[PDB]
């Protein structure tokens, strides 16, 4: 029973709201397994500074599921929060984007983006930013009102292995 | 109404 995509993401439940930036990222995954996966599903969270990732995109945590049976699969996914040392006080007080991405045998078919409002809940700090980032007073509010879902067409089960690894190019 | 909580490992791939 291969109904196109064997795994489709029904959505994600942003449990953490309101949260802090240095507060653990907790997303609950809900997806429908059409046929029991012969391979494993890898779910991960990436933190993205706005778009091009001014903080250098960072995989906070990655989980692997199996054996994954038919039906809806649902579990809470917890990712360790990013350190503000990567994003200076004036740099993490911005809206950023979280990417939840699932890879099946190396092929990523689902990457979901969520925008996060990061600000100082204290007006005095919001208006006048301190030298040292006090992330414990920085509020992370995920705009779960707008899920950005991107689907990549991959080949499930009946795929012949050839180019499953991204061409490593000499960056910098 | 059914669900599946699974046990999502932390990478820990084995072959």
């Amino acid at each position: 029973g291969a109904m196109g995509s064997i795994v489709s993401l029904l959505g994600i439940k942003v449990l953490n709201n309101p949260a802090k930036f240095t507060d653990p990222y907790e997303f609950e995954i809900t997806f429908e397994c059409l046929e029991s996966l012969k391979h494993d599903l890898e779910w991960k969270l990436t933190y993205v500074g706005s778009s091009r990732s001014l903080d250098h995109d960072q995989e906070l945590d990655s989980i692997l599921v199996g054996p994954v049976p038919v039906g809806v699969n649902k579990f809470v996914f917890s990712a360790d929060p990013p350190s503000a040392e990567l994003i200076p006080a004036s740099e993490l007080v911005s809206v950023t984007v979280i990417l939840l991405s699932c890879s099946y045998d190396g092929r990523e078919f689902v990457r979901v983006g969520y925008y996060v409002n990061n600000e100082y809940d204290e007006e005095e700090l919001r208006e006048n930013p301190p030298a040292k980032v006090q992330v414990d007073h920085i509020v992370r509010n995920i705009l779960a009102e707008k899920p950005r879902v991107t689907r990549f067409n991959i080949v499930w089960d009946n795929e012949n292995e050839g180019d499953l690894y991204p061409p490593e190019q000499p960056g910098v | 109404l059914a669900i599946t909580m699974l046990k999502p490992r932390k990478k820990a791939k084995a072959l």
